[PDB]
């Protein structure tokens, strides 16, 4: 049946759900860290990238299922 | 004089040490105060 388009929409969905939160939390506590310590900001910036891609590397873990259940 | 040594120890990056304490570099305008006996009489203290 299509099933596998339940899966589709389940991974992209469900996968969107966690990185979705951890994203905005991140990029909040860094402005509000800049915005306490503006001198920092060069060094906290590097902190917040390099933490806020291991968050999508979940989502894009999502989206890489949700083209593998396509083909 | 410790609330002093005690919250100024903790405040000590350059960036936030601003306003008051903050320590300018290039001084250009200085300004003093003096106190002087409101009435003379007191000896060379006033010319001191």
């Amino acid at each position: 049946e299509g099933l596998n388009l339940v899966a589709t929409a389940l991974a992209v969905g469900l996968g969107a759900i966690g990185p979705g939160v951890g994203i905005g939390i991140i990029v909040s506590g860094a402005v509000q860290a800049i915005g306490r310590n503006p001198e920092i900001e060069n060094r906290v910036v590097t902190y917040m990238f390099i933490g806020i891609a291991f968050t999508e590397a979940l989502a894009i873990f999502g989206l890489v299922i949700a083209f593998l259940i396509g083909f | 004089r410790e609330v002093m040594a005690n919250l100024t120890a903790r405040v000590v990056g350059a960036a936030r040490r601003g306003t008051l304490l903050e320590k300018r570099e290039t001084v250009k305008s200085v300004a003093l105060l003096v106190v002087t006996p409101d009435r003379g009489l007191c000896g060379s203290l006033v010319a001191n």
